[PDB]
Formats: C-alpha cells, structure tokens, sequence
C-alpha cells in the first residue's frame, strides 16, 4: 500500500500510489532521502489529487537527494503538532519537533493543523480598546482586545519593532497565554525574541513556532496554520485570553504563491496564485476570538516594493479590526512609530465606543493632517510663505501634530538608549486636544519630536529654550 | 533680493520635482510593457 | 445530416457534423435545451471550422442547461432578421424576434445579417452640414448629413443624454427612416428610449434592435448587425433617408473579446483579440452612405477607463466624419455637454464649406482654450496675479467661453429640472465672436451657464446684477 | 547526412538530420532556394536541438520562396568570417561576404564569430589611458585603452568626422586599424560612409562590416560578433591595437531581443530577452586588452525614451568606461570637435589613474566652464553688462577656455586645408593649467579657435 516518487519538480513531488490507497488530501507522507550530508526523512502534504493514483504534495523540508521511486508511506492523518500548557516556554519548528528541547511534545496530545472556522453562530464582534501606551496607536487607531491588529509596512520601516514594542506593552501584564509565529522571516530575529523573552520572563507563558526564510514554501506556508493551531488549543480547550502574534503574514502568501507556481496552476494578477483570498480568508478566519473565547491577533504584513496596492496586502485589509499602516515617507521623517495617521484606520474609532471627546479629538487631528497633506503640492514648490495666513498657522500646527504623534517606544532603547515613555489615553486626548486648538503653537517643532506626555513636552521644551 | 533667492529655490524645487516625476513615469512605463507582455505570454500559454 | 454537441464551455459550443454536412461559417444552428425552467431554442452562429467536421459556435442565448450529445439543426443560411417599411414602430431583438408583439414580421422579407459593404467606386464624400442647435456641437464639431459622427467618452459623462438629444433635435423632424440599434446597453435605457418614442410619435418611423448586456456575447456581436441590415435595406431597396443610431458601438468590439480566448485565439495588445481593427472595419464599412443614398449615423462609443489611446476608440476614430469626444474632466467642473473642445473634431469644419466667419470663430475659440489649458497649472501654484495682463484677459475671455458652451438641453430637463434650449447656427456664431472680442468680460461668468443664445444670456445677467 | 526542411515560419527553420549528423549548436547550415525571382542561397544558424533529430534554426536571409523537405547541408562550423590584413578597405556582410566586391576575400582565413573572452589571467589588471592627442577628449574625458567609449549626438555634430579623425589617430599614432561595425546600419548611411572614407582616403585603415536594417534580426544579432572578429584577429595575430565602432548597440540588443522573441522564448522585463546581460556581456568582455594589445571600442548607444534606466541602456552602460556628448551648441559656436566638456565624463578621470596634476587642471576647467554656463541664462536674457567684474573676468577666462577645447584635426583638413594637430598630454595638461590660472585672457578670443598646444597658440596670437 505504499506509494512511489514519480516526478521531483523542486519542494513538490508527485508520488504514484496503488489503486484505492490514493491517501486523502492534506495527509502527511514520508519519504526517505539517503544520501549522506542530506539524509533526512520528508514530510509531504497532500496537495491535488491528479489521477491515475498519482497525488501531487508539498515537501515540508527541501528535497534535494531525493531519487525517483523510493516508497512514500502514508501516515493516514494530516500534520499534527502537539498541544497543551507543555508547549508554553518552548520552541517548536512547523511541524511539532520542539527546537529547543528535542523529542520534547512528543507525548503531548496531538492536534490536527488543518480545522475550519469558527462556525458563523459562534462569532461575536469585538469593540473594546485595547490600550497600548502609545499616543498614535490610542489616539488614531485604537487596537481592539479580542481582535485583529495588523501592523502594515514596506522594507525596514519599523514593523518588527513595533511587534516587539507590543509584546513589551501588552503581552507582560497579560493574565493568559502567548503564541508568536515567526513566519518566513530572519532566524536571528527569532533567536534575539527568544533570548529576550527568556530574560523578560515572558517565555514560560509564549509559545514560539518558528519556519523563517531559509525554509522550502510548504513549512513556510504551514507554520502558521501550526502556530494557530495552539492558539485554538489554548482558546478552545482552556479558556484563556490568548495573544498570537505573526511576523510575518505575507510570508505565507508569498510561499503559497511559490507553490502555486509549483503545483503548475495558473498564474493570477502579478503573478499570485489563483486561490489568494480563498488561503488567505482560511487562515484568518481560523484566527478569531469567539463568543467568550479571546485571540487579540496582531499581524506584521510586509508590503512589496511598498506598493499597498499589491494583492496580497490588498486582500490581508479585510480581515482586520485595526489596521497600523507604517509609511516611507513618515520613516523618513524619522518619525517613530513610522504610522501613517490618514491611510491607518481602527473600526472601533467612533463616537459610540471611545466617546465623543476622543472622536472629535482624533478627528480634528486627521482633519489637519489632511490638510496638511493637500498643501503639500503647493509647498513641495514655494515653502509655506504662499499660503493664507489660515493655512500657515494650520500647516504649523499640522507639522507640530505629525512630531508629537512620533514617540519614544520601549524597544526603541535598543537603537537609541533612550528608555521608552507610555502616555495615558486621557492624557494623550488632552495633549491632542491642545495642541490642535493651537495652545503649542509657539513651542519650536522638535520639542514634540520622540517624548511622551505633556510632561516631558514641557520639560523638552525648557531645554530647547522655549517656555510652555 | 528675496523674491530671486526665493524664485532660484522655487525653480530648484521644479527642477527636483520634475526628475522625481519623470523617474516614476519611467518605472510605470516599463511597469506597463511587463504586465502587457505578463497577460499576453499568460493567455498564449493557456492557449498552448 | 444533423450534428451533436460536443464540447460546451459557456458560450462556445462545439458541434460534430457527419462527413460532408459541414454548415458554411456564419450559419444559423439551432440546438434545444430540454430542462424545464430554462426550455429554450440555442441559436448558434458557426465561428469556426476545427477539422475532422466539428465546427465552433458561438451561442446567441445562455447555454445553462445544454447537454453534450444532443441534435443540432442547419438550417443552412445566416441570422436572418425581417426587412420592409413593416418593421418601422416596433423592437426586434437581435435574431429578428419582435418583443413587442411577438411573432410580428415572421412573413416579412428576411435578409441575412453577413453583408459585404457597399463597392469603393460607388462611396462619396458627404460635406453637408446637418445644424442642431447646441452651440458647441454646431461651432466646433459641425455634424454631416449622411456622414458618421460618434460621440466618445468614458461612462457616464452623457453619451446616451446627448445621444437623445440628438434623436429629439434630428430625428423629430426627419423625412425618412430612423434605425436605433441597442447595442449592449442597459434595458431600463431600451424601455425609456421606446416610451419616449411612442411618446413623441417618432416611433411610427423607427425600428428599434435590441441586444443588452445581460445577453451573452453573440447577442451582443450580432445585435448591431441586425440594426444596420435594416438600415441597409431602407438605403438600398426604399431609397429613403436613413437615420442610424448607435448605442453602444463599443459593446460590438467588447462582446467580440468577451469570446476571442474561448474561439483559441492568442489574446492582442490590451487584452484585445486580435482581429479587433478587421471585425470593426467591416462593421463600420456597412455603415456608409453611398452615392445618392443617404445614412445620417450617431455611434455612442465608449472609451474605456477614460483612456483614448485604448485600442477600441483609437481604432474607431478612424471610420468617422465627426467625433464628439466628451470628458470626465468637463463632466466633473458641472459643464453640460461635457464635450471637450480642444479634442473633438469635424471633416467639414474648414472655410471652403462651413465659411470664414464660422471657421474664424472655431479657430479663435480652440486658440483661447488651449492658452487657457496651458495657464491653468500656474494659475493654481502661482495664482492668476502673476499672470501677464493680456493672459489675465484672456483667462477670464476663455472661462466665459467655456461656460457657454455649456447649454441647458431638452434630454437633461430630467436631471436640471430646467427646459432646454435651441440655438440657430448663426446666433452661435456671432455670439462666440462677441465672446472672442471680449464684449462680454464685464458679465460674471456665472451668468454664461447652462442658457441658450444672447437672450438668454441678457436674462440670467439681468438675474445676477449685470447687464449687457 | 544532409538535412531536409520541415517546418518554414517567417525567418525560423526546422531541420530534420539523420541520426548521426545533427549539427552542433550555432553551426551554419546552407540551404537553397531555387524560384527564379528570389533565388539565392539560405543560410541558417542553428539555435536549438528540439530533439527527434530535429533542429531550430534562424535564416540570416529571408525564407520566402523556400520549400518544405529541400536539402541543407551542414558545413560542420559556425558562421566564419574572413580574417587578415585583406578585409582592410572593403565592405563585409554578417556573414563574411564581401559586398564592395563579390567574392573578394572568399581565399582568406576565415574565423569562427562565436569566441570567448581572453581567459582570467590574460587581462591586464592595471586600466590604461589612451592617449588620443585630442585636447578636450585627452583632458577632461579621457579614453581607456581596451575600454568601452559611449557616443552621443544628434546629425551634423562633426559625429562622422570625429570618427574620421580616430580612424586617423589610430592608424597613424599606434600604428592600429579600424573596424567599423554598423547593426542595424540605414543603407543610404551605410553607402555614405563608404564613399566618404574613400574621400577621406583612410578607407585602407578600416574593414566596414554591415549588418542592414532590412535584413532579418539574425544577422543584425550577429554582425557585432563578425567585426569583432576581425578585430580580435588584427589584435592577436597581427599584434595591432584596433579601434572598433559599433553603430548602434542598441540595435545589436533590440535585434537579440527579435530573436528570442522568434525562438518562443518568454520575454524578460520590459520585453527584452531574458538573456539580455549575458548577450551584452558575451560581446563586451570580448573587447578588452590582453598581452599588451588592445581593442578600443567607441559605441553609439540609443536610450530608448531618453529612460537611462531602461534594460538596454542599463546593460549597456555596465560596460562603457567613457562617455562623449557632441552637443548642437558647441558646433554651432565652430568648436570642433563639438564635444560637450560638461554633458562627457570619463571613469577614470580619478588621481589614482592620470595623477593629481590632470585631475586638479580638468576639476579647474570645468569648475569655470560650469560657473560660465550658469551665468549663460544672465548674459542672454539681461546682457553682459549686469555681471559683476569678477562674472566678467570669469567669462571671459571661460570663453577662452571652451575654445582652446577646440583642435584642429586631421579629418577636417580635407574640410579647411589645414593639416591637424597632436597635442601630448603633458602639454595640454600645463596649457590649460596655464588658461585656467589667467596667463592668456588679454589674447583675443579668435587666436584660441582650432589650434593645438601653446607654440601654435603663440603663433596665432602674433599672426593676429
Ligand atoms: N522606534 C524606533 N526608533 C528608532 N529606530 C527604529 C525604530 N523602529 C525601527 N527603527 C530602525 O528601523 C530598523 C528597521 O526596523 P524593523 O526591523 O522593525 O523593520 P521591519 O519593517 O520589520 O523590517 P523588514 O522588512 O526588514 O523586516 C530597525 O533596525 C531600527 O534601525
Ligand atoms: N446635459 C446634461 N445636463 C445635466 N446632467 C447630465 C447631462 N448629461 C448627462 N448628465 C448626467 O450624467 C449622467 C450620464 O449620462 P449618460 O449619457 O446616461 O451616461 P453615458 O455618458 O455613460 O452614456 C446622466 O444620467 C445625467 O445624470
Ligand atoms: N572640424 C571640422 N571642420 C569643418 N567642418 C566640419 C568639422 N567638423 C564637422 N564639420 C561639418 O559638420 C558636418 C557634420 O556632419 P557629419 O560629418 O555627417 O556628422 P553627423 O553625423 O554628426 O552629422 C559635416 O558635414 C562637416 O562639413
Ligand atoms: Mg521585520
Ligand atoms: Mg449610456
């Protein structure tokens, strides 16, 4: 009832197998590799069924070695990887094996990595702010507890850090469970996240599910589904509050279109695989918290060539309470946290969930902003002096604005040495309220530049000379 | 004096603005042609 | 002798035909759908010949509920639609089937939709003017009696409003026969255009051709071939004025790639199938007065996206006399026909038939457009003062210029709610001089909008505060 | 063991062989057609093994008028052209014939155009300067000996005659010949250029080798390759320094691209060949010195919608040491040649390569003539006289500066009866030390036209 390998096209294999033992869609084979520096033993997953008992799969790990004709045995049940409060602390790669502690879980009750959604009756919306300390973020774009945060952001322009900026801010003074999935991104990355929640104490409570870039797409692509699989365990079969964090999403998009391109399917727009929303929509409507069941998600979603209009981050938008879009042109500016305030949105940024003060305050704020950004073509030329004297006094206020949204986060200290600042809602409401009224306007721009509160604008301010 | 100080800036900010433009007018150009040749090679392809 | 359906793929079907019974290409099929919700007779026209006796067929209605395997009839001639004066004040479709009163015109002559056009040696030139009465369209783009003139632009810039405010200025009046083809357009359009017809008793002399675009593509392909048989037969047999209304053309060239992939055939330029410039030509060929035989025909052809250069209109500009072209950017300042002047064109606007004062007119009136199109981008950095006092005077002569080109028409009362107006060639022209000359800068150009000739304009700056 | 045609399409062929006889990749196949109008002799290029015995192949001469199943016969190597001394003063084809001269050169040695570069230890790995003797190209944009020169210019900019005067440098300072490479070359250009070395009387310096526009894309690919045949012949073998002149690269590359666009290859990004680096880099590495000889190219380069950034430019500009703009302006002015010395660079224009002496007196010169073009817009628009004394002194100093750039060459002689100057690079380096630190502004403005170092400068002040 064995199978044999029939063709090797790079991570994926067709494997011929007896009439009426074709093994099931998603099912995990193993085939053997012998040759020596390589010698290794493939996990393949069940990808089509092409007929004439020939199955086309997805090797988990690279098949380089691999020879024509060797047995596949099937194990009759999809991937599984272990469950339970034993993987708390620990390491795992996509397919179960702990990293850190090898042979560890094997014991562990076993969970399936393929499952559907949460049924439609199950599912409640989640409105409830979820504050962070981060004058931008609970100002602009409230995060949601026991929903979906996404944190947008082309090469290099702050989302791992803000990833970790919200593991310091929310995941220690967290009463549940933590998952991180590291999905097709750097190992030392990875390992730094490792040695730092060892040192913070956060790890015996995290569980971390590691299949970074250099991997074959299929554990690229199924790492994530892995880490959410002990995410569901902790929600579904313990009651806890659990926090996933994925860093990073497109990863897997871009592996499932690498394999799309494997599997010979026919290329979509830029090359994408046809089936983007319907992987992408799987795996996130898997990710959700149900009625009194909480996952508050938070997903890293690099963006090509910075190019927000690309599909896979255009289709990632749907599936998100909060979206923190970090920009380019911000970055540059050397505004930390990098947050594009007009182009990020929160669903729960309305008058009926945070109150009518924090709306209209963050409104006024967008509303300058937005002028701001209007002005730019006129400015790019001839400087402010062309303008009103209305607009000349909204374009200060507006780049006063745009300084104090930027802050000085807790994993900025890294870089800078300078130890990081939380500010209260009502204080940031306040702060903001001010300044759009014009109370700062004669206070220069860099007292607003990488501070917290009123406080240290004040005490920013003393140093420049400036009197508040 | 300040109206030409601030009329040479001004023309430096066109000049700036303009090969800012014509760079990314010349990527979207190139941009057209391969997504072009992308749908047309993808529809000869299914054809084959 | 029958064949049998094969292969089934939307609207292509494939039919295998015993050895030697083979219909001709363009020849009618019929082939029966069964199931009892969709009951229907498929009509398919045979697009190709694929060897070994299977042709490809285009279906000219649905094909849910076609099955492989069942009959399919010659019956050994092309679509063929009713001719003669019978089919004045009623709607066919596009296989000649009255919708009015069905089974009308089943006794009629029937001509076969595939016709050669008419020989070069018996086409000539038409240099005629065919007045009416908007300003614009009188001045800068003077229409041909027994020319072609389209009207081009981008959805809903008012392509159909002007397409009957065509039909109510010409057609109203008109001496001979009046063919409206629906090509692709919306039914509720098909339904106000029929009410309003019998409602200005125009109906009695025009035959109406339906093909909307909830048809499949063939419908739509063969619609316009239907509308202009009949036109034919009025040029070639009755030996009257025709008056050949087209809306939209486009829908011919779209529904034609809706199938070109679907046929085999490798994709063009543009997503374009490859015989676009070959399929269009013949179409439009048919369309022509010939030698003392006249056809007046307005296409509504729409641009893509708003892109011009997009190979349909690009191609279709080709087989014009005169070319309507409105804009979005027109549409979007308010102004009514959206047409823009500096883009359309006329074959006849020249002295030797329009005149000198009507030529110098247009020629001075494009020539201020276009210094004003030039001084619009300084006019929004540096403002209007740094202008030249000779460019000041004539951005304000060119607003006013291009505010009453605008006219208040009669098809537009519906969304104005104010009663159109008609302006003689004359009062355009000397009004446009006056404009030109500057005899009306001390008006507000506010008063220059939407109205009709001088009297008009006197009234509404009388109604303003001003006075000519 | 001849071939037979299976499949005609437009300029690519199939050819079925036995077994045993199917040629090796790039081999050149001789096919026949024999209709009365357009009968003539096939050549094709083998491309690809399709498998079964049958190989894809690119007709250098069109196929119409051919026939499925005529014979073709494999003549066991690539497309060869003539080599030697002989190929001197006449016109070639891509494929070695001779078209001055039908069969002429049909004896000589003939040389496979399909070679690799010289192996990694053959190259030099010191860059060279190649001394021109022009004041303006040896100043400011000097030539590397072996490397890759870039020309830019629209019509009647003295383009032709600047390629004169090189053919005539090089055939008379180094003792060398030119080989003259038109891809994609107009006829009615091609005829000209004939003519006009014949005027010129440097014909027997140079090889001309032609590769038409109205000829299928094969041979446009590969007439690049034939010329520097030649020239990698007249290097190696005969031991000369050669000057090589590709007019125009771009087409070389557009004509690769027609042809990968012929064979079903998936075009790369902007449509060009996906192979276009590798083409580009298989030609130019060819050109290079190797045992202290060189092969110096000068290439005009076509930018495709003025984009720099296009692939073609973009791979081009990988190889190209110097760059050289002869501008509408400098020529209008009778400044010959009318090289723009702001728009031209040259890589190796560095201290570490020509020395702090060149380096600090070129910076000098075009510090001045940058600060004169700015002022250029003033002196138009408002006159000279709102410049300061020291905007005067400047231009003044500039203006005799940008016509010292100026020479007399040897290729206008037959133009203004003149024979031409051979400035040393020392010598130019002090004279234009000299003009830029002020020692010859009182001199008038004409003694500084079309001369060579400081004694005819001299000269020609006394004369006036
Ligand atoms: N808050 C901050 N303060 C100062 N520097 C910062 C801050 N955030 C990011 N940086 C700088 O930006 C660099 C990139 O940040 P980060 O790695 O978080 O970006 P990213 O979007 O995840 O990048 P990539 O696409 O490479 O994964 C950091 O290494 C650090 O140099
Ligand atoms: N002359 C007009 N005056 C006022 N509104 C108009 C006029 N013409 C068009 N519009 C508006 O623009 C819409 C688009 O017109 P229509 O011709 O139906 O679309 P299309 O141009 O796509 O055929 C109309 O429904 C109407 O609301
Ligand atoms: N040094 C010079 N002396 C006299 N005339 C020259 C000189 N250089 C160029 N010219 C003139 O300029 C024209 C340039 O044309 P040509 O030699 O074809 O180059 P291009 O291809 O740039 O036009 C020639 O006709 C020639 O008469
Ligand atoms: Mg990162
Ligand atoms: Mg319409």
């Amino acid at each position: 009832t064995a199978g044999r390998v029939v063709r090797i096209t790079g991570p994926v294999v067709d494997v011929e197998f007896p009439r009426g033992s074709v093994p099931e869609l998603f099912n995990a084979l193993h085939a053997e590799i012998t040759f020596g520096a390589l010698a290794k033993t493939l996990t393949l997953e069940v990808a089509q069924h092409l007929g004439d008992s020939l199955v086309r799969c997805i090797s988990m790990q690279p098949t380089d070695g691999l020879v024509r004709g060797v047995e596949v045995t099937d194990t009759g049940a999809s991937i599984s990887v272990p469950v339970g409060d034993g993987v708390k602390g620990h390491v795992f790669n996509a397919l179960g094996d702990c990293l850190d502690d090898p042979g560890y879980g094997k014991d562990f009750e076993h969970w399936s990595i393929h499952r559907k959604p949460p049924a439609f009756s199950d599912l409640e919306p989640r409105t409830e702010m979820l504050e962070t300390g981060l004058k931008v973020v609970d100002l602009l774009t409230p995060y949601v507890r026991g929903g979906k945060i996404a944190l947008f952001g082309g090469a290099g322009v702050g989302k791992t850090v803000l990833i970790q900026e919200m593991i310091n801010r929310i995941a220690r003074n967290f009463g549940g469970t933590s998952v991180f999935a590291g999905v097709g991104e750097r190992t030392r990355e990875g390992n730094d996240l490792w040695v730092e929640l060892a040192d913070a104490n956060v790890l015996k409570d995290t569980a971390l599910v590691f299949g970074q870039m250099d991997e074959p797409p299929g554990t690229r692509m199924r790492v994530a589904l892995s880490a959410l699989t002990m995410a569901e365990f902790f929600r579904d079969e313990q009651g806890q509050d659990v926090l996933l964090f994925i860093d990073n999403i497109f990863r897997f998009t871009q592996a499932g279109s690498e394999v799309s391109t494997l599997l010979g399917r026919m290329p979509s727009a830029v090359g994408y695989q046809p089936t983007l929303a319907d992987e992408m929509g799987e795996l996130q409507e898997r990710i959700t918290s149900t009625r009194g069941r909480s996952i508050t998600s938070m997903q890293a979603v690099y963006v090509p060539a910075d190019d927000y209009t690309d599909p896979a981050p255009a289709t990632t938008f749907a599936h998100l309470d909060a979206t923190t879009e970090l920009s380019r042109a911000v970055f540059s500016k050397g505004i930390f946290p990098a947050v594009d305030p007009l182009a990020s949105s929160s669903t729960i940024l309305d008058p009926a969930i945070v109150g009518d003060e924090h709306y209209r305050v963050a409104q006024e704020v967008i509303r300058i902003l937005q002028r701001y950004k209007d002005l730019q073509d006129i400015i790019a030329i001839l400087g402010i002096d062309e303008l009103s004297e209305e607009d000349k006094q909204l374009v200060n206020r507006a780049r006063r604005i745009e300084r104090f949204l930027s802050q000085n986060m807790m994993a900025a200290e890294q870089f800078t040495g300078q130890p990081g600042s939380t500010v209260p809602l009502k204080e940031t409401i306040e702060a903001f309220d001010k300044l759009t009224k014009g109370e700062f306007d004669h206070l220069p721009e860099q007292a607003f530049f990488l501070i917290g509160g009123l406080d240290d604008l004040a005490k920013k301010a003393e140093s420049l000379g400036a009197k508040l | 004096a300040s109206r030409r100080r601030a009329m040479k800036s001004a023309t430096d900010n066109a000049d700036d603005l303009i090969k800012a433009l014509t760079l990314a007018a010349n990527r979207e150009r190139q941009a057209q042609i391969t997504q072009e040749i992308s749908e047309i090679v993808g529809g000869a392809n299914a054809l084959a």
